[PDB]
């Protein structure tokens, strides 16, 4: 921690919410499609910390078509999925 | 050594507490099984300094004639971490060869309390034996033909943990000794003693009321040693009256007397 | 004869925020249970009075005292603290407020004269 | 090792309590505590009643603890072993804590011994009950040394001799009326046994008339 | 040194802390060889310095667990016997502080004196000054008693420290024949230094 | 050891020690102890001496030819660099002038103080002018968990350096050693203070060493155990203060010179518009301006780029600092 | 001095229990009460390792770690033990003190281990029993042995990260109390299931509980099986389970197997102490 | 017992900066945002509320914004209870020295002596100091709008922008961008919202987490007013920059 | 993160591949490189992601060295590693570390 001695040092500043929708995309193709685009509805909702905070959305959404044998991914799923999480954050950091 | 099972009496219902825990399942495991219980384990024991709970821990061992494992607790904790984690473990397990047996966790506060774990790594340590000693308990396998005792004897150090519901059957809170628990005790003393007969017990008792059983042996050893300072072989019950002025005093003075959840 | 202090014993916590503000509020939480809903047409307000003992007269006990005859007031926390606090109150309000009206406090009013109190007794050594 | 050693026996020649100043009461307390047990021990093993235990001694630095006990030891032809507390105490909080329970074992063998342990002032008080509880030094070592006193394990036959400064400083529960025996205070030199205590001293060097010891004290 | 040559008692030097020689009690075998010849040879003097080292005091206590002092010393307590007539054969011992040394060497007979040596008065550190300034070429007419003023009270090293400076400042012009102007520079720079930790 | 007999006491890498005979080829004149000699495996006996401390640290070390750095070449700290040169290298090139005041030559300095200053590179610098064998080694090597190969080391670095008189001896990150202590439970308080001891024993030493300098690079004498004997055997010690405005002017010089076209803005107007400061941030200001030109992909460093350069700079060092306000 | 076969990397293992991983009951208490989180265990645990195929047909990576909080006796360490054993996929046992070491860099060892050992023979079950102890609020280096804690703890968490979106189920760990656990390090994504055990219960949830224990015993017929129900309002399993231990205790002296409901009610009706309402009510009511 | 014991907060401190003054700017940070722009018709102010609770009416409770006087008004950031006591000396003041000269009092005097009062309990009051920073916008007419902010140190210091309470960087970073000497106060009611919102962790900063008040010349007839901006008027120019 | 995926390239990839023209433009080379922020930011996916262009061998080294214990003591494996980095190279030392050692 002299300067210049670590010759750079880089701040990742926490993820701006544009930043948030392209991790939340690759991820749901991988998966299958959100219908009738609510991509932007979970950006809209809330911004991450961290690309963590985004994984455990996708990973719920596509927990709640799994049971349903239904390979749709519905604004139903996403709005269960988003809560879920977001409940959980909260109470840790509280 | 043995102590008689006469020997212990003062307060007879406390005593029988300890053998339908352990006395009973060891003799027949079977009639546990019948009514389908879990059999009874954990005993609990607390209550003052002096107040025989040691000769009580030993008591119950020798009747059974089960092995016996005294282990102060202040003797588990070492300088370097994880040695602790190495002697229960053994010890445990040692015991199992030798069923049935009974493992007296003497001074079990020594590696109780709460909390700390941001000293010494020591500290931390305390916390981790306590955590894997209840994990051998229970959670892991259940207790067979080995039954384990817990002994406290410091507030301070105490853990809502080892009180919590579960293992335990019965949480022995051993107070005082009666009014003719006392005299019981009393009574096995006189006897012992070389006297010219003395019956001025009664009124010794009425003066050593509210007495610890320490107390009890304590009046008798410093009359004999009058009686023996006067030169005779006889403690005359003038003797024996005098000894419980001087103790009655100097007792409720500096009187420790601690009692635990 | 007065204690040789001379300076406020509260001080603010090395992170900021005073210890003992800290220190009482923990009080309030720990003692036990009251509610009230505001209404439109009144307002409820409700506690628990457990017999201290049954030989204890219960009726004795009270949690609900007045401050005028229109504003009454429940506490919860330590109950010696409450007992001096609203007779204080009954003064701080009453003759200074005859004095300056002459009518009975209205409750936005009563209600900002005891958080100065509060503060005064914190800032006081 | 060479530390049990230095611990182990160490018993010079009498000093005889006629060399002890002053202070009567004290001798008195001790040759009943301790000498007649020892003599009459007899009459103590068919009464089956305990023998007195130890002798518990504090008061003054420079009252002549040491040699009162020293001159106990050698009468009843028993070892003095010295021990002092502040020793058996190291940063080595595992090793520390085994020497207590080691020295007792090596008393056993040495029967009739007489154990001074001193200056407990290093086992202080023991009234904790925060998070910093002295890192469990102190504590630890206090119930040791209540399981070598303990009466079902010998400790009847072989006795505890203890000095340490005063006793608000000691803990609680080590310092129970029976448990060391009688428990016996010092007082002050007072006008009498201090013209004494300096007669002593004079001996050695030339005796003169010229010297007045009255005034001095 | 200035008693030995007074008395005429000869002197035997030996420091430990320059001696190396303690590998689990080897300094048992040393202290044991000197000490034993030193008794033999009447009026004579045996200062061993800094017992601090080597004869140290146990570290048993302490956090290093170092006990090949301990052995040395052991040693050295049975060789005295308390007090032992000798014929006027002086033990001398030098610690750095009394309290270090081990309780049981201590305790009396062993040791029959003992003495505080403390930083002097004013008077005594002009005279430690005057000696080391005079083996050096000044320019004379100098007042001694002036530098000591103004030094606070001090060891006698840092006297021969500012009599050095003050030589090189003098040198350094290409006087060869320093003021009194070098010795006040001189404690300037080496007070203003040292004092602050 | 050697003892004159035709024997030797001699450890091999195996543990035990052995009372050896000497059989023939080097004589004991010309064979040194504490040397690494030649062992017959079959009998132990010295059959010869080639090896002569075969060793990294030797290697280290020894360093005959004079430093990579001529003096004052370094621009400002003047006067500084002319205090160290009064107490080293006059006495080596003249005891005369000591001799005729009647004062022992001055021994030894400790440069102490801060980084930034160029410090290590001062006592290079001295080195270079007396022309003196001047030793350098790294103090880290001095200290190693192996038990009693520290002593041997710190022995020898006397030795060599006595023979070649006139000489420096450097010891660079004697701060090193300190009073860190490998484990905190024990040890660290058996080796490392051995080692310690080894240096100062020899420092006066069984032959007078007043012919060998020493120069200590540290950050402060307090964090190692305080023990530096003699004080006037290690006589004036050098506290370094940062650059001032008049010496920064000089050092910036150098690095605007590496940087393209930056001889366009004036050198003095330069120092000027900057907020004072050290040397070292005049090299993480010189970075900064290369910095620039390579996220812009300026083909040519220029005006423009040096200029831009100061202020990045400068709200740096703003930035890290910690707002508390003064009342 | 050659090498003459090879051993599998699952042969000369970690440190670890003597007894079995295996557990050996399959009655299980651990139905009958707190069965809602039973299943759910099950989810976040048996259904990925069982049936792999779904998973691949969604697209999701295998579902996130699983930390086990709430208070001590609701039996944490008990209901993921029973899965393992029935589902007979490869389960490891560790604690915390198997990894605890007094020497220099021994833990670590042990814990790379661990991670390979899983890989090794997937698919596999991970939990580490104890991790509070290994957990500090503050790091510390008084002693050298505080700074042996520490080594574990770093080595954990990188590994812990890098543990993600292999087959075998994340390393599963319970905790009685989480101040001990920093909540940055330690955090979703590693563990995005968090399971909160109650203790408030339920009339239906306590239900469950006292058929566990009434088939153990024909329970006798002075008054009805729905007695028992009544008296809980909101305790948990922990003290209903001591409350069934003292009765049949008494049971077996006046010579009958059937547990009365008296005893029950009297076993009950104690254990009222846990500081009473006098040292509250002068000071906090 | 008293004597032993000591909880001096008036030693004078050995870095020149006493310790406890510095927790206070801690404390202050913790509670919520207030922002005066410095126009030449006006000072614009606006602070937003750090409660959040549903079942709290912080509608009715303004809590941050109180008005002293036609021409002054103060925005608070820090310990509320200790506020209370110097918005009663504050008023009390200015009414004082209105009565006795028939002005208004300046700005300038009125901070002053509020500031000396903090200053004075470290000075020797034994007090610890109140932990309150209040941005004072004020009006007189012989220097125009004046804008002076204080410190719990006792020392104030005037400003054409500041910030107080949280994201005192994040704010006056935006202000220092976006801002320029010539805008007036139409302009800085735009400004203001904005910038709060994008400092704050709220998705959109509701009218119902906000106060907003102006004090400006540039109401008819050569005269000042002032209005708190009641929390449906703050919601419109909401909807109309877009925020909601 | 879209900023420090742009600029990491810069920093790492043109030292390695062309040290002439990182000098010529800049001046000289960096003494390393320290990254932080967030945890789960996928700092660590950053700087594996880079190493797949950059072609070099990317060594994890984690934590201390005194966990190795495989032929002498760990302490100075430590030191050492610079020894082994030049034989081995290409390499990127990927040295994790938080010192959270105390
Ligand atoms: N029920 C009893 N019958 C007979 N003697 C008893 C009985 N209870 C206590 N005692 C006597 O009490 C004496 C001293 O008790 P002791 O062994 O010192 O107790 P403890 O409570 O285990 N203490 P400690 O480990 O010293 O805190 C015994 O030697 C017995 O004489
Ligand atoms: N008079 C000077 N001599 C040498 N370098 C100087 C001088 N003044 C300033 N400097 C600057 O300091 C830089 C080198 O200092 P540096 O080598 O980092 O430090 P040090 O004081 O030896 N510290 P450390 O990093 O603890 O070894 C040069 O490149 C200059 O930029
Ligand atoms: N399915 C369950 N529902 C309710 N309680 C349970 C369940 N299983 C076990 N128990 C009870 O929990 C008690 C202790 O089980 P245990 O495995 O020690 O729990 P834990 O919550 O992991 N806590 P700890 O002992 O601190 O590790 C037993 O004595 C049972 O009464
Ligand atoms: N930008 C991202 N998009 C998706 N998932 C991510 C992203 N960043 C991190 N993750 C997930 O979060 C987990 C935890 O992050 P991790 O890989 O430990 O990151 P880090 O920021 O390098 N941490 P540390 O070195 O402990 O400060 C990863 O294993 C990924 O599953
Ligand atoms: N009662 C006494 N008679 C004669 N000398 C005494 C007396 N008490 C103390 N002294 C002298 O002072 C010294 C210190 O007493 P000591 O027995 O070491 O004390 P304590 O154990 O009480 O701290 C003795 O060695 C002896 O020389
Ligand atoms: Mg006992
Ligand atoms: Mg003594
Ligand atoms: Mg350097
Ligand atoms: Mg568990
Ligand atoms: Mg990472």
């Amino acid at each position: 921690l002299r300067p210049g001695r670590i010759d750079r040092k880089i701040e990742f500043p926490p993820p701006s919410v544009a930043a948030r929708a392209e991790i939340l995309r690759i991820h749901s193709r991988k998966m299958n499609l959100t219908r009738g685009i609510n991509l932007r509805k979970v950006a809209e909702k809330m911004n991450g910390c961290s690309g963590a905070d985004v994984k455990g959305v996708c990973t719920e959404a596509g927990m709640y078509a799994l049971r349903e044998r239904r390979i749709h991914v519905t604004q139903e799923d996403f709005e269960l999925a988003v809560g879920k999480v977001m409940n959980k954050n909260q109470e840790t950091a509280i | 050594g043995e102590i008689t099972f006469d020997g212990i009496g003062g307060l007879t219902e406390q005593i029988r507490e300890l053998r339908e825990v352990i006395e009973l399942p060891l003799k027949n495991p079977e009639i546990f099984q019948r009514v389908g219980i879990k059999p009874p384990k954990g005993v609990l024991l607390y209550g003052p300094p002096g107040t025989g709970k040691t000769l009580l821990a030993k008591a119950v061992a020798a009747t059974i004639g089960a092995n016996f494992i005294f282990s102060p607790a202040s003797g588990i904790v070492d300088k370097y971490i994880g040695e602790s984690a190495r002697i229960i473990r053994e010890m445990f397990a040692y015991a199992k060869e030798h069923e049935p047996c009974i493992i007296f966790m003497d001074e079990v506060d020594a590696i109780g309390g709460r909390r700390f774990s941001e000293g010494t790594s020591a500290d931390r340590e305390i916390q981790r034996t306590l955590m894997e000693l209840l994990t051998q308990m229970d959670g892991f396998d259940n207790l067979g033909q080995t039954k384990i005792i817990m002994a406290t004897n410091r507030p301070d150090t105490l853990d809502p943990a080892l009180l919590r519901p579960g293992r335990l059957d019965r949480k022995v809170e051993i107070p005082l000794p009666n009014e003719a628990g006392r005299l019981e005790i009393f009574k096995i003393h006189t006897a012992k003693v070389k006297k010219t007969g003395e019956f001025d017990f009664e009124a010794a008792v009425k003066m050593s009321d509210g007495f610890n059983g320490a107390d009890i042996r304590n009046c008798a050893t410093e009359a004999g040693f009058f009686a023996i300072r006067d030169d005779r072989d006889h403690i005359n019950p003038d003797d024996l009256m005098k000894a419980v002025r001087k103790v009655a005093e100097v007792k409720k003075l500096e009187g420790t007397i601690e009692y635990q959840k | 004869m007065t204690d040789r202090y001379s300076f406020s014993l509260t001080t603010f916590s090395p992170s900021g925020k005073l210890g003992q503000i800290d220190y009482a509020l923990t009080a309030v939480k720990q003692g036990v249970t009251s509610l009230g809903i505001k209404a439109t047409n009144g307002v409820v307000i409700a506690t628990e009075k457990k017999s201290s003992s049954p030989l204890a007269m219960s009726e004795t006990l009270s949690k609900v005292s007045l401050l005028t005859p229109d504003i009454g007031a429940v506490y919860s926390g330590m109950g010696p603290d409450y007992r001096v606090l609203v007779d204080k109150s009954r003064k701080v309000a009453h003759t200074s407020y005859k004095r300056i009206y002459g009518e009975y406090p209205p409750t936005k009013l009563l209600v900002s004269e005891v958080a100065k109190i509060m503060q005064e007794a914190t800032q006081s050594g | 090792d060479s530390r049990v050693k230095a611990m182990e026996v160490d018993e010079k020649p009498t000093e005889t309590y006629s060399d002890v100043g002053g202070l009567d009461k004290q001798i008195e307390e001790l040759v009943e505590a301790i000498v007649l047990p020892m003599k009459r021990a007899d009459k103590f093993k068919d009464m089956g009643i305990r023998a007195p235990k130890g002798a518990l001694m504090y008061g003054p630095p420079g009252t002549g603890k040491t040699l009162l006990a020293r001159a106990c030891a050698a009468q009843t032809n028993a070892t003095f072993l010295k021990l002092a507390a502040p020793q058996l105490v190291q940063m080595y909080i595992g090793e520390g804590a085994k020497l207590v329970r080691d020295a007792f074992a090596l008393a056993k063998e040495k029967a009739p011994t007489i154990i001074f342990i001193d200056e407990l002032d290093a086992i202080g008080t023991k009234r904790f009950d925060s998070e910093k509880s002295g890192d469990r030094e102190v504590q630890r070592t206090m119930l040791e040394l209540l399981n070598q006193l303990d009466g079902f394990s010998s400790d009847d036959r072989v006795k505890v001799l203890a000095a340490t400064n005063r006793v608000d400083v000691l803990d609680p529960a080590l310092l129970r009326s029976g448990r060391l025996d009688r428990k016996i205070e010092f007082p002050l030199p007072s006008e009498d046994s201090r013209a004494q205590i300096l007669q002593i001293h004079s001996r050695k060097m030339t005796t003169d008339d010229d010297i007045n010891w009255q005034e001095l004290a | 040194r200035a008693v030995a040559n007074r008395t005429d008692a000869t002197f035997i030097r030996v420091i430990g802390s320059e001696l190396v020689q303690k590998y689990v009690g080897e300094g048992a075998r040393m202290v044991r060889e000197l000490f034993e010849m030193a008794r033999t040879k009447k009026a004579c003097i045996i200062f061993f310095d800094e017992i601090d080292a080597v004869g140290g005091a146990r570290f048993d206590d302490g956090a290093g667990g170092d006990n090949e002092v301990q052995r040395t010393m052991l040693e050295l307590i049975t060789q005295l016997d308390g007090f032992d007539p000798r014929g006027n054969i002086k033990v001398m011992f030098a610690t750095n502080r009394p309290n270090t040394l081990d309780p049981a060497l201590l305790r009396p007979g062993r040791i029959d004196r003992k003495v505080e040596f403390s930083l002097p008065d004013l008077e005594g550190r002009a005279n430690i000054f005057r000696i080391h300034s005079k083996s050096m070429s000044v320019e004379r007419g100098i007042r001694w008693e002036l530098i000591s003023r103004l030094c606070p009270n001090s060891t006698g090293a840092e006297l021969r420290s500012v009599c050095t400076e003050a030589g090189m400042f003098a040198i350094r012009a290409r006087r060869k024949v320093a003021t009194e102007k070098d010795f006040l520079k001189a404690v300037d720079k080496v007070i203003s230094g040292y004092k602050k930790f | 050891e050697i003892i004159d007999d035709d024997h030797a006491i001699v450890t091999s890498p195996t543990m035990p020690d052995y009372y050896v005979s000497i059989l023939s080829f080097v004589d004991k004149e010309l064979l040194e102890p504490g040397c690494s000699v030649l062992l017959h495996h079959k009998t132990m006996s010295i059959v010869g001496v080639l090896q002569d401390d075969a060793d990294p640290m030797v290697s280290v070390m020894k360093m005959d030819k004079s430093p990579t750095e001529s003096y004052s070449d370094i621009g400002g700290l003047e006067s500084q660099i002319q205090e160290i040169k009064e107490s080293v290298e006059l006495p080596l090139t003249h005891p005369e002038l000591y001799e005729e005041m009647g004062i022992k030559p001055p021994k030894g300095v400790i440069l102490y103080g801060a980084p930034g200053t160029g410090k290590t590179l001062l006592a290079k610098a001295v080195a270079n002018q007396t022309s003196a064998t001047f030793l350098r080694i790294v103090g880290s090597e001095l200290i190693q968990k192996y038990l009693g190969d520290g002593p041997r080391l710190c022995r020898q670095i006397f030795k060599v350096a006595g023979e070649n008189a006139p000489s420096i001896v450097f010891i660079d990150e004697i701060d090193a050693i300190g009073t860190k202590r490998y484990d905190s439970n024990s040890g660290g308080e058996r080796e490392i203070q051995r080692t310690m001891l080894e240096l100062l024993n020899q420092l006066d030493g069984f032959d007078d060493r007043g012919d060998v300098k020493v120069i200590m690079a540290t950050n402060k004498i307090e964090t190692l155990d305080p023990a530096l004997i003699r004080p006037g055997r290690i006589d004036r010690k050098i506290l370094f203060e940062n650059p001032d405005l008049s010496t920064k002017k000089k050092i910036l010089g150098i690095h605007t010179s590496k940087m393209n076209l930056s001889e366009d803005v004036n050198l003095e107007t330069l120092v000027t518009t900057k907020d004072d400061l050290s040397g070292a941030d005049i090299q993480a200001m010189c970075t900064e301006a290369g910095l620039l030109a390579l996220r812009e992909r300026r083909m040519q460093v220029t005006a423009e780029d040096f200029k831009q350069a100061k202020e990045r700079v400068m709200k740096n060092k703003v930035e890290e600092n910690l707002e508390g306000l003064y009342l | 001095n050659a090498l003459v076969d090879i051993l599998p990397p699952d042969s000369d293992s970690s440190i670890s229990v003597m007894g079995e991983n295996e557990k050996p009951d399959v009655t299980y208490a651990d139905v009958g009460g707190l069965d809602m989180q039973k299943q759910e265990i099950r989810e976040a645990v048996e259904l990925p390792l069982v049936q792999a195929d779904l998973y691949e047909q969604i697209g999701i990576d295998p579902p996130r770690g699983v930390l086990l909080y709430g208070p001590p006796g609701t039996g944490k360490t008990m209901l993921v033990k029973a899965v393992a054993n029935s589902t007979k996929a490869a389960f490891i046992r560790v604690n915390g003190s198997e990894f605890v070491h007094k020497y220099l860099g021994e833990g670590p060892r042990m814990v790379r281990d661990v991670f390979r050992l899983a890989r090794e023979n997937a698919p596999s079950i991970i939990f580490i029993d104890e991790v509070d102890s290994i957990a500090t609020k503050r790091f510390d280096a008084q002693t050298g042995s505080d700074r042996e804690v520490q080594r574990i703890l770093i080595e954990l968490l990188t590994q812990m990260d890098g543990f993600d979106q292999s087959t075998n189920v994340k390393v599963i760990m319970a905790t009685n109390r989480a101040d001990t656990l920093d909540p940055a390090l330690l955090r979703p994504g590693r563990l995005d299931r968090k399971i909160e055990f109650p203790s408030l219960r339920d009339r239906r949830e306590r239900r469950l509980i006292f058929g566990t224990i009434a088939s153990k015993m024909s329970l006798a017929p002075e008054a009805d099986l729905d007695s028992l129900i009544i008296r809980n309002d909101s305790l948990s399993g922990a003290v209903i389970a001591a409350i069934m231990q003292e009765a049949g205790l008494r049971a077996v002296r006046k010579n009958r197997y059937v547990i009365l409901q008296s005893d029950l009610e009297e076993a009950y009706a104690t254990q009222v102490k846990t500081d009473n309402t006098v040292d509250k009510f002068d000071f906090y009511k | 017992g008293s004597r032993r014991y000591d909880s001096r907060t008036t030693i004078f401190s050995p870095e020149g900066r006493l310790y406890q003054v510095e927790y206070a700017l801690e404390s202050i940070s913790h509670a919520g945002t207030a922002i005066g722009i410095m126009a030449s018709d006006g000072i614009v102010l606006a602070a937003e509320r750090k409660v959040t609770s549903t079942l709290l009416e912080q509608d009715t409770s303004t809590e941050k914004l109180y008005k002293l006087n036609d021409k002054i008004a103060v925005a608070v950031a820090g310990l509320t209870a200790d506020a209370e006591i110097l918005i009663n000396t504050a008023r009390i003041h200015a009414q004082n020295y209105l009565k006795t000269y028939n002005e208004d009092i300046p700005v300038e005097i009125l901070v002053r002596r509020l500031s000396d009062i903090k200053q004075g309990y470290t000075q020797h009051g034994g007090l610890r100091p109140f932990g309150v920073s209040f941005i004072y916008a004020g009006y007189d007419d012989r220097y125009g709008y004046q804008l002076y902010t204080s410190n719990p140190s006792g020392n104030y210091t005037g400003w054409k922008a500041i910030s107080v309470g949280a994201n005192t960087s994040a704010a006056q970073t935006l202000l220092q961008m976006d801002y320029k000497d010539d805008m007036k106060v139409d302009d800085a009611i735009e400004l203001a919202l904005k910038t709060l919102s994008k400092t704050t962790d709220s998705s959109a900063l509701t009218y119902d987490r906000l106060e907003f008040a102006t004090i400006r010349k540039g109401a008819n007839d050569g005269e000042v007013y002032q209005k708190i901006f009641k929390p449906q008027e703050i919601k419109d120019i909401l909807v109309k920059t877009g925020i909601t | 993160l879209t900023k420090q995926i742009k600029e990491i390239k810069e920093v790492i990839e043109l030292p390695v591949k062309h040290p002439e023209l990182f000098e010529s433009l800049g001046i000289a080379q960096p003494k390393g490189v320290i990254l932080y922020g967030p945890p789960g930011t996928g700092k660590t996916l950053l700087a594996r992601a880079v190493a797949h262009h950059t072609d070099c061998k990317f060594i994890r080294v984690s934590g201390a060295e005194l966990v190795q214990k495989y032929i002498g003591e760990g302490s100075r494996m430590v030191r050492e590693l610079f020894v082994m980095a030049r034989e081995h190279a290409p390499s990127i030392i990927f040295m994790d570390e938080i010192d959270s050692i105390g």
